């Protein structure tokens, strides 16, 4: 089943899943990051 | 286009005095469309209209003349 | 006072934005009831104005006439904050995605059949070509000084003349 | 006779890892990136790679249920997010002044203010769908209802998906099952037809009928008793037109005048609500039910008795079609692609009625006045009305070239139609090119006597006059049909042909939309465009096997880009290439429709009446005098109108704003391929695959351009979706601001 | 000539106006800048390049339109 | 009419002659082995220049080469 | 000399696959030009892997 | 301006009349 | 030998063939002997009939004439067909098969019209043959 996992356009999609994932958190975690602290 | 778009719609508040209109407008496209096309085609638009017409008819025409012969290239 | 803009900690151009911010929101608060659901999305949401604006007092934005932060990239290290470590912080995930499909299409090319395995994309290959990715900035130069990170120009297909 | 393989393939998650599985030049692999492209295109092109005509329709049977289960997912979505995350309950209690209002948006990076002030106690994007005023219409009171409605659609919606399991994977029916045309309109007609409207009969008497009645007096949507009262308790229901007390009784004796309180024909618009009689709604599904189940009586099956199509073709022949009918029966069913043209051309025709019936006869409470909503359920309607016409061109195509046969056809009417191809097209490149000159070329005639200031001689109705009077005759006869010829109608069909005007709230439910020099002048438009995506339509269907150009088109396929630059060019010659030069004139066709519509309503139909009697319009009457030039169609409804989706940052329809600039881009986009060629785009990539080989780290899959047709394919999708969503974004953001 | 003593407020007239389509509202529209029959403003600019070149009089624009007349000649 | 040449990398394979929807091409007997055969145009005022021949040849780079020159009604497939 | 199973390089200039590498599959040891019958990793166009090259078009890059 | 004048630069213009003809059929040939 | 008229496949109809062209200059004709009575789509619309025949049928142009014959020969598995190109208002009968044998097969005798005795990067470029009525692409 897993193979199906390794085709390309599932993994084009569950790594633009969470790497869009972890943009929206730190934005609601951490809002307007326009200038570096 | 974007050359000269630029270039006239920044003289427009240059020439009237009113740089700030451009300076804030033109750094998001909406300002572009909304405060530079729609609002600047006000009289080009009314050469002619039910009520009658005036010295901007030939401009008028030729602005919906170039229109559709833009659109015939397509 | 580097392209004639108030440090905006004093500035009457920043601070023509926060009132008109919470007014309308207010105005928009006002018709509700104190205790529902809609009013904490009204409270809280000025707050996030309020939060924003008092993180931008304290970094020493320079504000115009008109009331925005403008960027200054000539990059001084007065202004560095703005692009330049936004800009190293871009450059090494960058290189991240730039190496690790780099080692990959070097390791499943030196293998039987990639032809599939860019459909397929291999665990066993990516997890291993990910750490080459990671020593990318010390990988890549000790490739170009090695001569194998590009090839000469009879290496590669040339269109004809 | 139904007869059943048993499991032809099992269930195995083995052939997920190949892709291309289906075909045989796609399960080896790609060696180009077109391969994905190769792909992608046939995948649910079943004839391309299947030859048994069996095995390719128990595919197509299978799929349909996944297509039932999609929508079923998709109105569970609906039915849950009106219950959760609507103000639907607050909008029982005021339908005039709060919006409907459902997919409310998180509360993150500036998207909270999309969450705009609605009403009721609510923050959320205001809908205009319509689902509120069909869920009040439904008789839905309660939110508990909207959410055992979307468990019980993902029950549904579960249970239509393990059916196309069922009856692919484990029970694959036969040809000779599938050709049963006669039994399958007998049941499809009787159960699904015939059974759909008296079932819905069924629920709209026992459950819509009270507890709509109720709410036009409108007690409270709380007071108002739960829909299974109205079942068990007797004397409950038979309060309110009491025929109940009667029981099934005056129907068991055929006295079934006993129903003239519930199951009437009133006739006009409810005027609290400005929606259809929901008691004709119930008379009319019952009628559409006894007239589609003696509909579903009438084909041959099993027991003898019946029509048989086959002998039905066969002597419906005369002189001037020599052979007739003869064969098409053995047409459609011998070709899913004949049946998928006939099926679609009559599904999107039929929806643009469902446009035209539901502004002129609004049927649900509350909608009408709505103008947010009755607007968007014209243009969305007609919008997928042009799209399956397209579609219902492309298969007709399709038979011809794949399916079509002229050893079965010898001179009967498919034979006839394509030995006479010429004429048909000749007359109708004839008749559109007489439209575009005398209705276009009558407004630049109109735009060039106002530029010249010369208003007594364009046309228009203080001028020369170009009176519709064949629209005003028909309007006329069927607003006097009420008492002459339809007697027991109490009022017309509909406000929209004559009569007095209605109002609900403040605003018109609906008054007769007047048809003078301005409204012929704009039909013939829709004539002519609707004339020129036949004749692109047409040819593409009619020449798809040769022509005098090419005489193998036929051999070349459906779907080949062209035939090089031989007989000085021979680019877009295929069938596919009409389909794809359709779709903007569908593209065309439909959206000025649309530009009548929106712009007719507003300015003559669509307003706010005064408390003395009268009606100020939005756009204000300006549709006869200003509508008769472009100038006017530009000042006045398209640079008028869009000052408030421009204006629409910093409110809450500031998501449509951007969308108007959105689709203003990809439109753009899509100018890049349609402008542009194979030739240039591929040798970009020589030079720079020159450079991804430069640093050691080249693709294996070495990329080539896109196909020309998939080149053209990319060109017309993002103009429509560039060209649909900038209207989708003008027509939204118009009509929440005034209305 | 009328644009030398004022170039401020006078309109400069690129040519007349002959359009025998024209009717009785076309007239006036395009009769501007003062003048009884109707014209076209000029807007190419030519008439402040001739102006700062020396020509002042109606008379010195003939001498220069039969001066190109001539020089095209040979 | 159209040029239609045909260079010496042809491996006799046939492909071209049954590609040319006019019959403007045929195999001739070649004389560097006397066993293969090359491509020939006799008929080259009936070219069309449809280009369907040079998407026959499977060589990397044609054998077969269609240059477009003088069109006339024959070329552009006139039926009137 | 070049034999069958080598690794060439193209000057064939043009080719899609010039100065590419190819892996030979066979000679014609008979006297029909052009007999060098290169395949190649990578496919071109119009979608063919080997092709018949020149004995003066190859080289021995081994 | 003239009214002699106009007719005598629309004289002048017949220099450039038959001497621009002379100019074309002979750059024919 | 054209033996006109041979009888025509019993047709009637198609506004799509053999207009006013034919009765000014060059139109064709195809002959063949139909073994059956089958029925095959024209390039004009669909049907005739193929006869016992004898079977001709004055098509529009060349291509058609060869584009039935590639229809004709994989279905019906006829290949005695015999086109021409007419007489007077034509210019050569019997254009295929030109050597009595089909000319995709090869034939001793013919003619090497039209080869050119290098590769076509070999050819002469044209900033060689400028002002040089020698043709780039020709030996
Ligand atoms: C179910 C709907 C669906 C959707 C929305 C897509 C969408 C896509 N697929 Mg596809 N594809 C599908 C079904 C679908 N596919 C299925 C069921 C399979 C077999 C498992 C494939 C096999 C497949 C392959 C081999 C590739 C794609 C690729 C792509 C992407 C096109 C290029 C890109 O943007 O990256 C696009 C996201 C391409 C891609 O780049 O994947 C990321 C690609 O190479 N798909
Ligand atoms: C895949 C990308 C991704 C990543 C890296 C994160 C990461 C995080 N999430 Mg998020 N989240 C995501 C997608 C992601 N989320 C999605 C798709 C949803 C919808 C189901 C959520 C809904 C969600 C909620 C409700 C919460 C988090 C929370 C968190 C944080 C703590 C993790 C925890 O379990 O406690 C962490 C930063 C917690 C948090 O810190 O929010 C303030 C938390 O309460 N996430
Ligand atoms: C391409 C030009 C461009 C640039 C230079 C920026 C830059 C930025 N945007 Mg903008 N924006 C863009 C296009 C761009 N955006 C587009 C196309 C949209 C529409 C989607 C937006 C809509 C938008 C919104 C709604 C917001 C931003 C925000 C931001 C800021 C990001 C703060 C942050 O989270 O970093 C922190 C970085 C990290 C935590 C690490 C990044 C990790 C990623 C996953 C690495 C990716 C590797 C794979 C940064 C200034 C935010 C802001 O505060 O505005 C100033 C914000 O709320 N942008
Ligand atoms: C009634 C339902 C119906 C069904 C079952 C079919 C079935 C088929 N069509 Mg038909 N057709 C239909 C309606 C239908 N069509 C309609 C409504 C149109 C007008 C557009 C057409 C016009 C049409 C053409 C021109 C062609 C077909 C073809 C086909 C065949 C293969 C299509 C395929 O596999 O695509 C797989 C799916 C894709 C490639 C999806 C790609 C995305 C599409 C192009 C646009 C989606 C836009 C999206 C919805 C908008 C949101 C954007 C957002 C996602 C970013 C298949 C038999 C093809 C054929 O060759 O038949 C022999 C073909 O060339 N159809
Ligand atoms: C018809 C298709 C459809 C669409 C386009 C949406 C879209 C949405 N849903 Mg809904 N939903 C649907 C069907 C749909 N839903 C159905 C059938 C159910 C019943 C199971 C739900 C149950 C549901 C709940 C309980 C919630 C949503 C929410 C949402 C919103 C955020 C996305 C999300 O939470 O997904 C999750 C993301 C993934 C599954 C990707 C991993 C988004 C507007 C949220 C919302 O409306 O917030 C205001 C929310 O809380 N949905
Ligand atoms: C009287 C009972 C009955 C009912 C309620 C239906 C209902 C339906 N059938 Mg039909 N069907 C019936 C009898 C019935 N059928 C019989 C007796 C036959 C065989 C003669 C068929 C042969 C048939 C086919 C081939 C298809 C349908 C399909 C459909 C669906 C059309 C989608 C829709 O509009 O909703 C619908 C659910 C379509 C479907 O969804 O198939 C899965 C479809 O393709 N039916
Ligand atoms: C005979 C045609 C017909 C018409 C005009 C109506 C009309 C109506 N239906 Mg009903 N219905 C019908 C048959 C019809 N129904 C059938 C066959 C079913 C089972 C599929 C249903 C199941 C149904 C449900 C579940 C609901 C409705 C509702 C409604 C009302 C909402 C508006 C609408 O649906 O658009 C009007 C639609 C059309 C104009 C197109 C008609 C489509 C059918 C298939 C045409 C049949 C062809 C016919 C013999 C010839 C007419 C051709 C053309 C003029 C239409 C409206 C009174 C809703 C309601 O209750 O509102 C209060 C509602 O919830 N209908
Ligand atoms: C097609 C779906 C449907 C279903 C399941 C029902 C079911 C019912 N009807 Mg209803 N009814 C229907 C359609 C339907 N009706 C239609 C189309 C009409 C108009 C002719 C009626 C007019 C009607 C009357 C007048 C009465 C019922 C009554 C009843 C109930 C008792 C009848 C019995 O079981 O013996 C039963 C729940 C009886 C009832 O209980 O009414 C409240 C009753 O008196 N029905
Ligand atoms: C606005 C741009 C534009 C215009 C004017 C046209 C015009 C036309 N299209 Mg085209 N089309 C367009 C965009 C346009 N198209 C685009 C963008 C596409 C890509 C999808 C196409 C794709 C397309 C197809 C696929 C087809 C057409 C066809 C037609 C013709 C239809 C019949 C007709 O109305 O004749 C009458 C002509 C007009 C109405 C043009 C305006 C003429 C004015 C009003 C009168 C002239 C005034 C004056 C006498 C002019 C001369 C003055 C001078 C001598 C002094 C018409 C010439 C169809 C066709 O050829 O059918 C026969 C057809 O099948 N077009
Ligand atoms: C229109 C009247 C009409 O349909 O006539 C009817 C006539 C066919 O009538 P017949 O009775 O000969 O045909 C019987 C069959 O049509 C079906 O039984 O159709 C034609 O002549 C072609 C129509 C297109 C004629 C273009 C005008």
């Amino acid at each position: 089943f897993s193979k199906y996992l390794s085709t390309a356009p599932v993994i084009g999609t569950l790594t633009a899943f969470f790497l869009a994932g972890l943009l929206i958190e730190i934005n609601r975690f951490n809002p307007d990051l326009l200038v570096y602290p | 286009g974007w050359t000269t778009f630029y270039w006239h719609w920044k003289h427009l508040g240059v020439w009237q005095g009113n740089v700030a209109q451009f300076n804030e407008s033109s750094t998001y496209l909406m300002g572009w469309f909304r405060d530079y096309l729609w609002l600047n085609s006000s009289q080009l638009i009314n050469g002619y209209n039910p009520f009658g017409m005036n010295n901007l008819s030939v401009w008028a025409w030729m602005f919906l003349f170039g229109h559709l012969i833009w659109a015939t290239g397509f | 006072d580097v392209a004639g803009l108030i440090p905006c900690s004093q500035s009457d151009a920043f601070e023509r934005r926060l009132k008109n911010t919470t007014q309308r929101l207010e105005n928009r608060l006002k018709k509700y009831e104190p205790g529902s659901a809609p009013a904490e999305a009204l409270q809280k949401q000025i707050d996030k104005t309020q939060q924003r604006f008092d993180k931008y007092r304290n970094s020493g934005l320079l504000c115009g006439a008109d009331g925005l932060p403008h960027l200054i990239t000539d990059g001084r290290w007065s202004h560095a904050g703005e692009f330049t470590i936004p800009g190293l912080l871009f450059l090494y995930i960058a290189g991240f995605i730039g190496w690790s499909g780099r080692s990959y299409l070097q390791a499943v090319a030196a293998s039987d059949n990639s032809t599939e395995k860019e459909i397929i994309i291999d665990i066993p290959v990516a997890l291993q070509s990910v750490s080459k990715g990671f020593v990318w900035p010390l990988a890549a130069l000790q490739e170009f000084s090695s001569g194998k990170l590009t090839a000469r120009d009879e290496e590669i297909t040339i269109s004809p003349r | 006779k139904i007869v059943i393989d048993k499991d032809p393939v099992s269930t195995s998650f083995d052939k997920w890892a190949v892709p291309g599985h289906f075909s045989r030049t796609l399960a080896k692999g790609p060696k180009t990136t077109t391969w994905i492209w190769n792909l992608h295109a046939d995948v649910h092109d079943f004839d391309s790679y299947t030859s048994d005509l069996e095995e390719v329709s128990r595919k197509i049977f299978s799929a349909h249920f996944g297509h039932l289960a999609v929508v079923f997912i998709w109105l569970s979505g609906a039915y849950f997010h009106g219950a959760r995350f609507s103000n639907y309950e607050a909008w029982l209690s005021n339908p005039t002044t709060i919006k409907p209002s459902a997919q409310v948006v998180w509360p993150i990076v500036g998207q909270e203010i999309l969450n705009g002030d609605v009403g009721g106690g609510f923050q959320g994007i205001q809908i205009t769908s319509g689902l509120f005023q069909m869920w009040r219409a439904s008789g839905i009171t309660t939110e508990l209802q909207l959410y055992v409605t979307a468990i019980g659609a993902l029950v549904m919606a579960a249970l239509m998906l393990f059916a196309g399991w069922f009856h692919y994977h484990k029970a694959a029916p036969k040809l000779e099952w599938f050709q049963n045309a006669e039994s399958m309109m007998n049941h499809h007609l009787g159960g699904l037809f015939g059974l759909g409207s008296l079932s819905w009969a069924g629920h709209q008497i026992h459950v819509s009928l009270p507890v709509n009645k109720l709410l036009d007096s409108g007690v409270s949507p709380q007071e108002i008793p739960l829909p299974h009262e109205f079942i068990l308790n007797k004397d409950l229901i038979a309060q309110l037109y009491p025929s109940f007390g009667q029981g099934l009784t005056p129907f068991f004796t055929l006295n079934w005048n006993e129903y003239s309180d519930f199951l009437t024909f009133k006739g006009g618009l409810n005027p609290v609500t400005g929606g259809l009689w929901l008691s004709d709604s119930a008379h009319h599904h019952l009628a559409i039910a006894v007239l589609f189940i003696v509909a579903g009586h009438m084909y041959r099956t099993n027991w003898g008795i019946g029509h048989s199509m086959k002998e039905m073709y066969d002597s419906h022949k005369g002189p001037f079609t020599g052979e007739g009918h003869k064969g098409v029966y053995e047409i459609f069913t011998n070709s899913w692609h004949a049946q998928l043209s006939l099926n679609l051309a009559l599904f999107g025709s039929l929806s643009i009625i469902v446009a035209h019936h539901m502004y002129s006869m609004p049927p649900y409470p509350y909608l009408a006045t709505d103008y947010a909503t009755s607007l968007c359920l014209f243009t969305h309607h007609v919008w997928i009305g042009g799209f399956l016409i397209v579609g219902a061109g492309a298969h007709a195509a399709i038979f011809m070239v794949r399916d079509y046969d002229p050893a079965q056809n010898y001179n009967n009417l498919v034979d006839r139609v394509l030995r006479h191809r010429d004429a048909i097209i000749s007359h109708l490149n004839w008749v559109c090119i007489f439209l575009g000159f005398h209705s276009f070329g009558l407004y630049i005639h109109n735009d060039t006597m106002r530029a010249l200031g010369r208003p007594q001689d364009m046309f228009s109705d203080a001028a020369i006059q170009l009176q519709p009077v064949f629209a005003q005759w028909v309007q006329g006869v069927n607003s006097a049909a009420a008492g002459n010829t339809a007697p027991n109608a109490l009022a017309n069909a509909s406000y929209a042909f004559g009569g007095d005007i209605v109002s609900v709230g403040g605003k018109v439910a609906m008054m007769p939309i007047s048809l003078g020099t301005a409204d012929f002048l704009v039909h013939h438009i829709h004539a002519f465009t609707i004339h020129v995506t036949v004749l692109i339509l047409l040819k593409g269907v009619l020449f798809a096997r040769n022509s005098r150009l090419i005489p193998d088109k036929a051999n070349l396929g459906f779907r080949f880009p062209c035939d090089g630059p031989g007989r000085g060019g021979t680019c877009q010659v295929s069938a596919w290439d009409h389909v794809f030069l359709g779709l903007f004139w569908m593209y065309n066709s439909l959206s000025v429709v649309l530009f009548h519509f929106s712009w007719k309503m507003q300015s003559d139909v669509w307003g706010n009446v005064t408390a003395d009697g009268a009606v100020s319009h939005i756009t204000g009457n300006n549709f006869a005098q200003g509508a008769i030039t472009i100038n006017g169609w530009l000042r006045d409804f398209l640079w008028a109108q869009a000052s408030q989706v421009i204006q629409s940052y910093g409110s809450a329809l500031s998501a449509y704003g951007l969308m108007f600039l959105g689709a203003h881009f990809i439109w753009a986009f899509s100018l890049m391929f349609l402008f542009s060629g194979r030739g240039y785009w591929q040798e970009l990539i020589e030079s720079i695959v020159w450079a991804h080989n430069k640093l050691k780290f080249a693709p294996s899959i070495q990329p080539r351009a896109l196909s020309i047709t998939q080149g053209r394919a990319v060109g017309v999708a993002h103009y429509l979706l560039g060209g649909i969503a900038t209207t989708w974004s003008f027509f939204h953001a118009r009509i929440i601001s005034v209305g | 000539e009328q644009w030398v003593k004022d170039p401020l407020n006078t309109r400069p007239i690129a040519h007349a106006i002959s359009d025998p389509h024209f009717g009785q509202r076309a007239i006036e529209a395009f009769s501007q800048a003062g003048a009884s029959s109707p014209v076209n403003i000029s807007y190419s600019g030519v008439y402040q390049w001739w102006y700062t070149q020396g020509m002042r009089t109606n008379e010195e624009l003939y001498n220069g339109a039969i001066f190109l007349l001539i020089l095209s000649a040979l | 009419a159209h040029t239609v040449k045909i260079y010496d990398t042809c491996i006799g394979c046939t492909q071209c002659v049954r590609a040319c929807p006019t019959d403007v091409l045929e195999m001739v007997p070649w004389d560097g082995c006397r066993a293969n055969q090359i491509a020939s145009a006799p008929r080259t005022e009936d070219c069309v220049g449809c280009k369907r021949c040079e998407s026959a040849c499977p060589t990397d780079f044609l054998s077969i080469r269609v240059y477009l020159g003088a069109e006339t009604t024959r070329s552009m497939g006139l039926g009137y | 000399m070049v034999q069958r199973g080598s690794k060439v390089r193209i000057l064939r200039k043009e080719s899609y696959w010039y100065q590419e590498i190819g892996t030979v599959a066979s000679i014609d040891q008979s006297g029909i030009k052009y007999p060098v019958i290169v395949r190649f990793e990578k496919v071109n166009y119009s979608n063919v892997n080997s092709n018949n090259f020149s004995l003066d078009e190859v080289v021995e890059v081994e | 301006l003239a009214d002699g004048q106009i007719f005598t630069a629309l004289a002048v213009a017949l220099v450039p009349g038959i001497l621009a003809l002379r100019l074309a059929l002979e750059l024919y040939k | 030998t054209l033996n006109l008229n041979a009888p025509t496949p019993i047709f009637g109809g198609s506004t799509g063939g053999l207009l006013r062209k034919a009765e000014v200059e060059e139109f064709y004709s195809i002959t063949w002997t139909g073994k059956s009575e089958t029925v095959f789509e024209l390039p004009t619309g669909g049907a005739a009939i193929m006869r016992a025949g004898e079977n001709l049928l004055r098509l529009a142009r060349k291509e058609q004439c060869i584009a039935l014959g590639a229809q004709l020969k994989d279905k019906f598995k006829i290949t005695d067909y015999k086109i021409y190109r007419v007489y007077p208002s034509g210019e050569v009968q019997f254009l295929h098969p030109k050597d009595g044998v089909f000319p995709e097969k090869v034939n001793p005798g013919r003619v090497a019209v039209g080869s050119n005795k290098r590769r076509i990067g070999q050819n002469p470029d044209p900033a060689k043959l400028k002002f040089k009525g020698q043709e780039t692409f020709d030996s």
